[PDB]
C-alpha cells in the first residue's frame, strides 16, 4: 500500500503548502507536468489535465486537497473515501454527472472488471497534427493501458485512429486503415462523459 | 510561474 502523490490544477502557494503537509507523512510526491503512475492524484477541481485523465484511465484515487490537510494533522493516511471526486455529486453543476463521478467510476469498474486501464486491449494509431506534441495524449492512452502503434510497428489489429481533423478527413484517406476513426475529443468524453 | 504550467485541458490544446 503506497501513496505516490501528485496534483493537479493547484497555483504555486498552494502546491507549496499542500507539499508542506506531506512532509508529516511516509509519501513519494512526483514533481512534473505529466503523469508519472501516482496512486493519488490531488486534484483542485475536475478538470481535462494529462494527470486528471490519465488517472482516471488508469482507475487511481483522485481526491481533494483535504486528503492531504487531513491525514497530516491526523499522522497517518487516512481512508480516502469521503474525499474522492465523485463522493458526492452536485445536483447544480457545470459539469455533467458522469463527469464529476468519473473517477471513482473509472476506480470501481476497473476493480469489478479486473482490466488495469480504460483503454485495454486498444490498439490505437495516432495521427495527430504535425505542429503540435502527441505526448501527452500518448501518456494517457498508455495509462489505460492501451498500446499505441508507432508507424514502425505492424498496423494488424488496430482498434482505434484517432485523428486531428477525424471529421473532415477523405474516405478515401479513411481508407488507409481498416479501423474507424476518431476525433482527439473521443479519448476526453470515453473517459468523462460517456454513458457505458 | 514557469515552474508551474501544466495544461488544465489537454483536449483544448490540441484543437487550438
Ligand atoms: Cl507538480
Ligand atoms: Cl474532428
Ligand atoms: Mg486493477
Ligand atoms: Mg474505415
Amino acid at each position: 500500500p503506497k501513496h505516490i502523490i501528485q496534483m493537479t490544477g493547484f497555483k504555486m502557494e498552494e502546491k507549496e503548502a499542500l507539499v508542506k503537509l506531506l512532509l508529516k507523512l511516509d509519501c513519494t510526491f512526483i514533481k512534473s507536468e505529466k503523469y508519472k503512475n501516482c496512486t493519488h492524484l490531488i486534484a483542485e477541481r475536475l478538470c481535462k489535465s494529462e494527470k486528471f485523465l490519465a488517472a482516471c484511465a488508469a482507475g487511481k484515487w483522485i481526491l481533494t486537497k483535504d486528503y492531504i490537510i487531513h491525514s497530516a494533522k491526523s499522522g497517518r493516511w487516512l481512508d480516502e473515501t469521503t474525499y474522492e471526486w465523485g463522493y458526492k455529486i452536485e445536483k447544480d453543476s457545470r459539469y455533467s454527472p458522469q463527469m464529476q463521478s468519473a473517477p471513482k467510476r473509472w476506480r470501481e469498474e476497473l476493480k469489478r472488471t479486473g482490466a488495469p486501464g480504460a483503454f485495454h486491449r486498444w490498439k490505437v494509431v495516432l495521427l495527430v497534427r504535425t505542429d503540435k506534441r502527441s505526448d501527452s495524449l500518448i501518456r494517457v492512452l498508455e495509462a489505460g493501458k492501451a498500446n499505441v502503434i508507432l508507424p514502425k510497428s505492424s498496423p494488424s489489429g488496430i482498434t482505434h485512429v484517432i485523428a486531428s481533423n477525424a471529421r473532415i478527413k477523405a474516405e478515401k484517406e479513411k481508407d488507409n486503415f481498416k479501423a474507424p476513426f476518431y476525433p482527439i475529443q473521443y479519448l476526453g468524453d470515453f473517459l468523462l462523459e460517456k454513458l457505458e | 510561474d514557469s515552474c508551474n504550467s501544466s495544461s488544465s485541458d489537454i483536449i483544448r490544446d490540441l484543437l487550438e
